[PDB]
């Protein structure tokens, strides 16, 4: 049946979910922490910092710009 | 107790269970291998050098609960502390039965118990099982795979807080299955 059926398989049917979930890239991002150590906010909706420098950045592909930024 | 006692009369000569105990009393006291001298703390031992016979030589009591003392108790010659039915101890609270997982200690058993487990998000079950440490008094003797009936008793070691009251003989050689109840 492509999925085990049976009175007494809740064990397996609960060990396939929780292996199958990681495959989802939504999920293994919110959930597996290496996104939160590498995440410069840290978790966070804002954060402060001090200007270094100001700079011009071109655009991509079909534009054609030169937008403003700062390295912070 | 209303009726009193029908007549047999090869009660007097079969009480000769007392020079029984009297002699596994006396060959106690020859094993110099052991350290130290074991007797029932219910039993004087002055009366064993008397011989009107008049006092009883051994000490045992009923469990209640419908559970039956075992002639292999009334009259064997083991000195067990920790056996229900002649030693200290007394069962109360709950009463469980399971199979002999183990039976290499000296004696004390293991107990598997089996039961079910459901899971509600998929409708369905799962087989779980419990190990249980239990005391073996000398006056039962048990293999793996036999069924027993076992009640709580206080602690008596790190792990034990029951006590073989009652076994049921399985053949050996026999399919091994769940078998919850
Ligand atoms: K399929
Ligand atoms: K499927
Ligand atoms: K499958
Ligand atoms: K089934
Ligand atoms: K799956
Ligand atoms: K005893
Ligand atoms: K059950
Ligand atoms: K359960
Ligand atoms: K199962
Ligand atoms: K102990
Ligand atoms: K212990
Ligand atoms: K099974």
């Amino acid at each position: 049946m492509s999925k085990t059926s049976g009175l007494y398989t809740a064990r397996k049917l609960r060990t396939v979910r929780r292996v199958n979930r990681w495959a989802d890239k939504k999920y293994r991002k919110a959930h597996l922490g290496t996104w939160l150590k590498a995440n410069p906010l840290e978790g966070a909706c804002m954060a402060r910092g001090i200007v270094t420098q100001k700079i011009g950045i071109s655009a991509k592909q079909p534009n054609s710009a030169v937008r403003k930024a700062v390295r912070v | 107790r209303h009726p009193l006692r029908p007549d047999p009369d090869r009660e007097r000569r079969a009480l000769e269970r007392a020079e029984n105990l009297r002699k596994a009393a006396y060959e106690m006291a020859e094993n110099q291998h052991e350290r130290a001298y074991h007797k029932q703390s219910q039993i004087f031992q002055g009366r064993f050098l008397r011989k009107d016979n008049a006092r009883c030589l051994r000490f045992y009591k009923s469990i209640g609960m419908g559970y039956h003392t075992p002639i292999t108790a009334i009259n064997g010659t083991y000195i067990d502390k920790k056996c229900p039915f002649t030693g200290n101890v007394s069962i109360r609270g709950r009463i469980l039965r399971g199979v002999v997982h183990s039976a290499k200690m000296q004696r004390s058993i293991i107990v598997r118990r089996d039961y079910l487990h459901f899971v509600q998000k998929y409708k369905r079950y799962e087989r779980r099982h419990k190990h249980v440490a239990a005391h073996l008094s000398p006056c039962f003797r048990v293999k793996e795979g036999d069924i027993v009936t076992i009640g709580e008793c206080r602690p008596l070691s790190k792990t034990i807080r029951f006590n073989v009251i009652k076994v049921e003989p399985v053949s050996e050689a026999a399919k091994k299955r769940f078998s919850p109840f």
